[PDB]
Parts: structure tokens; C-alpha cells; sequence
């Protein structure tokens, strides 16, 4: 009935998108950790690829491995400025708004939670509106519901509740007066009129909306109304829940171009055509058919079973064991870490200084 | 690059051997060279060196007067003449190369990328 | 008077911290950013460095540059891993946090925004407690109070009502009855009491916090008491506000050591000792004298004046045209853009190549 | 690495004239060697070439059997004879240097790193 405490069916969806937004800070740290560890990945294996061609100056294989620093050390570029330009500002607006969201959310829900007279009459009933419920543990009437922003470590978010359409569980409610509303249970919360609802000395002088203007609560003896989200459009009385739909539905996650290592022909890879115009044919237009004959002398082919092969020769080097530690793996396939592979390119970069003087 | 000595094996004391040392590509006359020796319990230590153009030669103390180190680009080897033995050169015997070309990393282990596998000698008094 | 509604010293301060909470995103986005453009500086830096010695291999100069290239690169190399390791989690856990906090504080602030009987009567009263306030433009009863997530553009945020101490303007309320409740407002927010607050049939059965616990809403018929947040300790009922004050606390800024220039003397300059101690001296271990001996050679000196005398060359040094566009500067001072430095560093690696054939 | 080009002037039709290009380092045996024309209201262009090694030399073919490009390393300097001028060969003659050395380089401007500053050669009938 109208004006009486909210039965599960009310606040169990809002608890479901409560719990799946504190998810969305740990997929924007997921997400920036990735980018940065791909692109140290990409850095480590440029980095590689210039030791092999310092070491191995001269040979056909030193300048096929050049042509594979220049391709991963463009990937970590690219995606550094990606990291910059585009996943910086999606992971903090998506966190921002979820966690703005939830916090709307959660006050309400926590309003709710303690706003009862006894064991049966209250504002948050159970499903069968038998019993106020209770928060333990991390729940709410069986609900997983914490009201709470959780230790944020690193996972993917689910899309749940809260996905490419909308708020899925957030649909339609044609009947709140006897699906969202106990019949006994008494909440001045339910309704702005006076006798039953937040009104003191007369009816409150409007509807009033909560949760980010979910539900709007009417200054008559009418049961309430909540706001259909599960089919969303980009637009509102309740923006943060736009906001936080719209910030999750534009992440890409570390799995752009930028951040993918590209397995088609040679010619393709980034970086090649053009390094191979100016370097080795002093050309600014080519036809694949020229930059083809020209990989021909170098990779001994031109697909990418001959990129990995010549990956496979970068990871078989060996370097000089003082350069990485008393014991320590001295193939550079072993060897990770940006800076330290980078003291070894430094390095070898002033033995090839060394060499040039005396040649 | 690999390496792989021949000539090891048995002698007996004030006798002579000559090691070999053969790398697998003509990159070899841009390497230095070395020759490492360890000892039974003992740890790997430096016998005898000749720079990358062959222009140098370093030996230890312990054989100097007594090893050979030399080369030959042509046949892209490195020889180890092992004069007056005595029970103490008992040890495996490495070849090494370094792409360094600067004399001072001839002298330690730790500057050169390149070991073959190492041969046994052993001296009988 | 007991359980009446709030004059505006009470939400006054609540406004003032939502509206500095705002703008932690925007800090988060300003961090994040200046980490990735700071990298991108070292690393062009580096890699002008790198160009010019690929370019004048030989010369002492050349030698200069890969000791000034291995210095940048492991410049940005350490700040992408603070970027991956610290600064990722300090901001995205600043962003929840605040964020969180904001819609907890944003929720309860609309709520008494809402709740009116009449212009002089409600939740939210004015200084005097005359009339009740209302959200036109950004502010409410002249205070700035948006009660929403604002766009999210970089910038630094004000540390004037969250700060190291905590919330300053969250002091102790001795006298809430007097200052904080209206005389005559009527609000049942303010009470959990069922004659003038949110009671029904009888008093709510316990007392109720709102805004993620700041104020207490006792169900007796006295005034609301708050919580004294102005001289914060790590530790509560008031959690999230704990949460926000140590995660702006945490954060250090695109302004650690990884990220800031060294103007000192060269051997003490970041990969100088290390670099100089192997590839120049054959040694592992080395006495500054010895150092400093190694740098007069390939730098005349080995003070910041020597290090900046050589930055200059580096950026006087002219690539070629078809490097980089068929009018723009040739310069490598007058370059930047890493991927851009990256193609030319590569053009420069293959012509060394050759070289090496050659000789 | 600086170029100062000399020998410019004025010059009678089918007269001669040599031009010079010092640079001010050693470098210059590191450096293939061109020259580039500019006439009045043109575009630059290729005239004459000279590989690093001074072994090739490459001619436009407005210029081929009269300009005779040559470099002289001790000297630190490339030279361009030039004879039988005609009125089209008037321009501003730019000298130029480029740290490839690859031989196709050095038929167009844009891989050279080095420019100097230009001098005016002006032929009348
Ligand atoms: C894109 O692809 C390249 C090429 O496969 C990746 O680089 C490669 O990464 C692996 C794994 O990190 C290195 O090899 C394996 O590594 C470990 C430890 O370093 C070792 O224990 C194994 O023996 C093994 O060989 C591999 O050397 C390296 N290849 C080269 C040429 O550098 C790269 O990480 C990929 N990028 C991304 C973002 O995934
Ligand atoms: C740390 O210090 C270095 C050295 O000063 C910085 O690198 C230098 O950055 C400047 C400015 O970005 C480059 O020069 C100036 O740049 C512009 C455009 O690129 C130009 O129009 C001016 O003519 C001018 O010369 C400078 O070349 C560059 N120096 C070197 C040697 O690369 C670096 O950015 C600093 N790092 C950080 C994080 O600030």
C-alpha cells in the first residue's frame, strides 16, 4: 500500500548496481597498470632488439633487428600517448562517476536501513515484508550489499547490472503500491504527505527524489515512482545515472592498436614501410613490391614466421654477466625490466662508439 | 657464436698440450679472446687473453713464461700452448670470447658473452 | 531548537567539502597526465641524445650523448613504473574516495534541500533561519553547492577545506541546538522521534547517522550531534571520510624524483657511475675520482655546466629533411614527439648499420 | 660541421668558373658531398654529387660534360668546375652534405643534414 516501507523487491536492485559500481575503480587500476605493463613490455622488447643489432653490427640479421626496435619502440610510444591522451581521463571518469553514483545510492539505502521502529515495521522490509532486515557481514537480507567503498585492488568489472544498455535490473515498475510497498510496514520516507510520510504540519510543497532521483517520492498519498534505466540515451533529474553509464560504456580497456602486438605480413607492421623507404631505398613513395624485395634480404621472407624467427635469434644473445649481476640470466630473452635492459643497451651503444673511432 | 676447445686431456707433468679453439663464424676477428681455467673445488679463473686484433696478449702470473695464447682469423681459432705442466694446471679449460674491444675487458670473466663448454686437462705426477 | 530544521551553519561546511571533493578527479586526470608528459619529455630527450650519436659516431661529443641518453631513457623508464606502481593507485583510490564521499555528503544535502513544507519552513534554512534556501545557478542560500558531479577537466584541487589535518571547517558543535537547528523550522530529518521527526507510531529505534556518518540523529527529542573531522587519525562510523582525507593525503604528485630533472654534479646524475664504471673503466666498483677523471675526458668537466653544454650540442644538431616533413624544422631541440624522434633514431641506427659493412 | 661556399661571382657567357665548399671539420671524409642551384623564381635542384669515398660522382643532365664535381679530403673541401656557363645556369648554388652513405642519397635535397649559406652565380650574354 502506499506511504508504507519499501519490500525487497525495491532495494535489492539498487543494492545489485551499488555492489557492481565499487567494481569499476578496481577495472580503472586494472586497466592503467595494464597499459603501462604492455608498454614496458613493448619497451623491453625494442629494447632487446637494439642490444642484438649493437652487438651484431654489420650483419643482414643486426638490421633486420633494427627494424624491430623501431617497430616496438613505436608501439610503447603509441601507447604511452594513448595512456595520456585517452585511457587517463576514461578511468578516472568512469571511477568518478561510478563511485559518485554509489555514494548517492548508498546514502539512501543506508537511510532506509535505519529508519525503523521495530523488528516489523520499518522502511527496508524483507521480500515478503515479514521483517526489517539487517546489515552482517557484507549483506543486506541475503543481498550482497555492503554500503561501503571497498579496498580497491586491481579486477575487471562485471556488466551485470550495469552493462551496454542500461541498468538492466532498473526496468518498469507498474505496481509499486503492491510490489515496492509492505502493507503494514510504517516509513515517513515513503510519502511527503504529513500523516504517514515526511510532511510535519502539512504535505511537503513537492514530489522529492532520491537516489540521484531514482525513485520520486510524491507530496500525496500516492505510492512512489522510480525511473526505468535498463534502456538508456545519452541526455536529466537523474544524470549521475546517465553519467556513470555512459563513462563505463566508453571504456576500451588496454586492448587497443596501441597495446596489441601485430602478427600479419612484415610490410604492415608499424613502422616498416616507411623506416624501409628512407633508410634502405632513400625513397618517400614505394610499392609494396619494392619494400617486399628489400625485407627479402633481411628477414629472409616477409611474413611473420620470418619476424619471429629473427625475435627468436634477439632472444638467444647473450650479454656480458657483469652487466646484469653476479648471477643472473644473460640471454636477453630472460632479461626484463626497461631500465635495467636499458643500462645494458647504454652499454654496448659505447662499445660501438669505441669501435668507430678505431675503424 | 660458439666456441668449442679441442686438444685437452691427459699429460703428464713437464709435458706440453696445445688447446684449440674454433668459433663458428667469421665474426670471430672481431672478438677478443680468452682462455678461463677452473680447478677441481677451485673457482673459474683467468689464464691468458689476446685482444681482438691480435695486436695484445695478458697472461697470469701463475703462467706466464710457460702459455701461448695466439691466433689466426683465417681458420677463425684461438690456440692455448700449454708448456711445463705441472699437477696444479689440472682444471677444465673455457674459451671465451667478448665483443669488447677495449683490452682492459680481457682480464675478467665478467666481460665476455661468449664460452664454449669447456675441456678437461689433467696433469699425473 | 531541537528537532527543527538545519540554518546554514550546519550544511554550510558540508557544501564547502562536497564542492573541493569536485575536484579531486580533476587533480587525478591533472597527475596522471603531467606522469605521462613528463615521460614523454625524458624520453625525447633521450632519444635527441641518441640521434645525435648515432650521427657523430666517434667523437668524445658521441660518447657525451649516449651517457646523456642512457640517463633520460632511465628517466622515463622509472617514471612509467612509478606511473604502473605508485601513482596509478594513489589516484584512482583519491578519485573513489572522494567521489564516494561527495555522493554520500550530495545525497543527504539534497535530501534537506528537498524536504519543505513552505519559504519558511523546511530542512534547509537560510543564516537567520528565516527562510528556507534553493539551488539556482551553482549555489545555494550564496553558497557554492552544485550537489553534482561537475566535468572533469584537469586541474590542481584546493586543499582549503580538506587537508593534511582533515576538515577544517568540521569542528566541534557545542551548541547545535542554538546554532545548528532553526527555532521554528519544521523538519523531520532533524529528529528520530516520531511527534517531530521520522518516527511514526512511536520513536525510530535507535539513532540514525547520515552523510556517511558525520551527524548523529538521536531518537529522543534532542538536538543532532556531528562529528568533530578537523584533526583526523588513520583508523568508524565515519569511515568514508577517514578514506577521503588519507587518499588526498597520500598523493604525491607527477613531482618524485623519477619525474624531476638532476641539476647536480654528472657522476652523481642517474646511470652516469654505473655506465661509466663498465663501459669505460672495466671495473665494478670505483672511486669518484676515478669518475669524474672518465667524464673530463668526453665532457670537459663534470659539473651541471658541462652536462648543459653538451644538452645544447644535442639540440643544435640538424637530421634530415625527409626525416620529418616537407617543411618543418630539422633541429633536433626544435623536435618532439616520441614516436616521431623514434622513426629518425631508426633511420640513423640503419645508415650505422651500413657503416659498419662498410668498415 | 659548417660549409662556406666561395667562387661565385659574375661571369660572361661560356666562360668558367670554380666553386669551393670547405667544411670546418675533418668530418668532411665521413660526408657525401653535393651541390644544389636555385634559379631566380625556381625551385632548388640537384647539380653534381660526390660519394663519401670520392669513388662516384653523379650530374644532372642539364649540367653533364661541363661540371666536373671532385673532393680533395686533406683539404676538407669539395669543388665544383664549371664550364661553357650559359645565361640558365645563373642561381644561387648552395653546397651541401650528407652523413649517408648510400649513393642514392645523394641525388635529392632532403637527405642532406648540412647545408651552407649559398653563393650567387650570375651568367649575362
Ligand atoms: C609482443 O611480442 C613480443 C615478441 O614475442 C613480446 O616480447 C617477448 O616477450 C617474451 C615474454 O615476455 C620474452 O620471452 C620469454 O620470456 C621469459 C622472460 O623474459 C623467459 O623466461 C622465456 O625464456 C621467454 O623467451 C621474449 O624474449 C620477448 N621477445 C623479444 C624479441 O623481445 C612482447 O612482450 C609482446 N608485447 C606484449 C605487450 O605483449
Ligand atoms: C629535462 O631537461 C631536459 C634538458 O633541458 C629537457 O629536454 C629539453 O627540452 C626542451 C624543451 O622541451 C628542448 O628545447 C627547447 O624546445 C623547443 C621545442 O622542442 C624549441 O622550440 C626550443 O628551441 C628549445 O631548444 C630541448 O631540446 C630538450 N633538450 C634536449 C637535450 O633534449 C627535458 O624536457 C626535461 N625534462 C622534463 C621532464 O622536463
Amino acid at each position: 500500500a502506499a506511504e508504507k516501507g519499501f519490500k525487497q523487491a525495491f532495494w535489492q536492485p539498487l543494492c545489485q548496481v551499488s555492489e557492481e559500481l565499487d567494481d569499476q575503480p578496481k577495472g580503472a587500476l586494472f586497466t592503467l597498470q595494464a597499459a603501462a605493463s604492455k608498454i614496458q613490455k613493448m619497451r623491453d622488447a625494442a629494447l632487446r632488439a637494439s642490444i642484438y643489432a649493437e652487438i651484431n653490427h654489420g650483419t643482414n640479421r643486426a638490421k633486420a633487428a633494427v627494424i624491430v626496435a623501431n617497430h616496438y619502440a613505436m608501439k610503447a610510444d603509441s601507447g604511452l600517448e594513448a595512456l595520456k591522451q585517452t585511457l587517463s581521463s576514461q578511468e578516472v571518469t568512469a571511477t568518478a562517476t561510478a563511485s559518485y553514483l554509489k555514494g548517492r545510492i548508498d546514502e539512501y539505502l543506508n537511510l532506509l536501513l535505519q529508519t525503523k521502529e521495530s523488528g516489523t515495521s520499518g522502511c527496508m522490509m524483507d521480500t515478503s515484508g515479514t521483517n526489517t532486515v539487517t546489515k552482517a557481514g557484507g549483506t543486506i537480507g541475503g543481498v550482497p550489499c555492503k554500503l561501503q567503498l571497498s579496498p580497491i585492488q586491481p579486477k575487471r568489472p562485471a556488466a551485470t547490472y550495469l552493462g551496454k544498455a542500461g541498468y538492466v535490473g532498473l526496468t518498469r515498475q507498474a505496481d509499486a503500491a503492491n510490489n515496492f510497498h509492505d502493507n503494514d510496514a510504517e516509513c515517513r520516507l515513503a510519502s511527503g504527505h504529513n500523516t504517514n510520510g515526511l510532511g510535519k504540519s502539512g504535505q511537503l510543497s513537492a514530489a522529492v527524489t532520491m537516489a540521484a532521483g531514482y525513485v520520486t517520492v510524491a507530496n500525496s498519498q500516492t505510492a512512489v515512482t522510480v525511473q526505468a534505466l535498463d534502456a538508456l540515451q545519452e541526455a536529466a533529474a537523474h544524470q549521475p545515472w546517465i553519467d556513470a553509464w555512459k563513462a563505463k560504456k566508453a571504456l576500451t580497456g588496454a586492448e587497443t592498436a596501441e597495446f596489441r602486438n601485430e602478427t600479419a605480413g612484415i610490410a604492415g607492421k608499424t613502422g616498416v614501410t616507411k623506416l624501409v623507404e628512407e633508410a634502405l631505398l632513400k625513397k618517400k613513395d614505394s610499392e609494396a613490391s619494392e619494400i617486399q624485395t628489400e625485407l627479402k634480404k633481411y628477414f629472409s621472407g616477409h611474413e611473420n614466421e620470418q619476424w619471429t624467427a629473427i625475435e627468436k635469434l634477439i632472444s638467444e644473445q647473450p650479454v656480458a654477466q657483469n652487466l646484469v649481476g653476479d648471477n643472473q640470466p644473460t640471454k636477453l630473452g630472460e632479461l626484463e625490466g626497461n631500465a635495467k635492459l636499458t643500462t645494458i643497451l647504454a652499454y654496448y651503444r659505447m662499445e660501438t662508439a669505441g669501435k668507430f673511432e678505431v675503424l | 657464436v660458439q666456441l668449442q676447445e679441442s686438444g685437452g686431456g691427459l699429460v703428464q707433468a713437464g709435458g706440453s698440450l696445445r688447446l684449440s679453439c674454433a668459433a663458428s663464424e667469421r665474426t670471430f676477428s672481431s672478438l677478443g679472446m680468452g682462455w678461463f681455467r677452473q680447478g677441481p673445488g677451485k673457482e673459474r679463473e683467468f689464464a691468458a687473453a689476446i685482444s681482438w686484433s691480435g695486436v695484445s696478449t695478458y697472461y697470469a702470473d701463475s703462467v706466464k713464461g710457460r702459455f701461448t695464447i695466439s691466433r689466426d682469423n683465417d681458420k677463425n681459432t684461438v690456440y692455448l700452448q700449454m708448456n711445463s705442466l705441472k699437477p696444479d694446471d689440472t682444471a677444465v679449460y673455457y674459451c671465451a670470447a667478448t665483443s669488447s674491444w677495449n683490452d682492459m675487458a680481457l682480464k675478467s670473466a665478467g666481460w665476455y658473452e661468449y664460452w664454449g663448454q669447456g675441456t678437461q686437462v689433467t696433469v699425473s705426477s
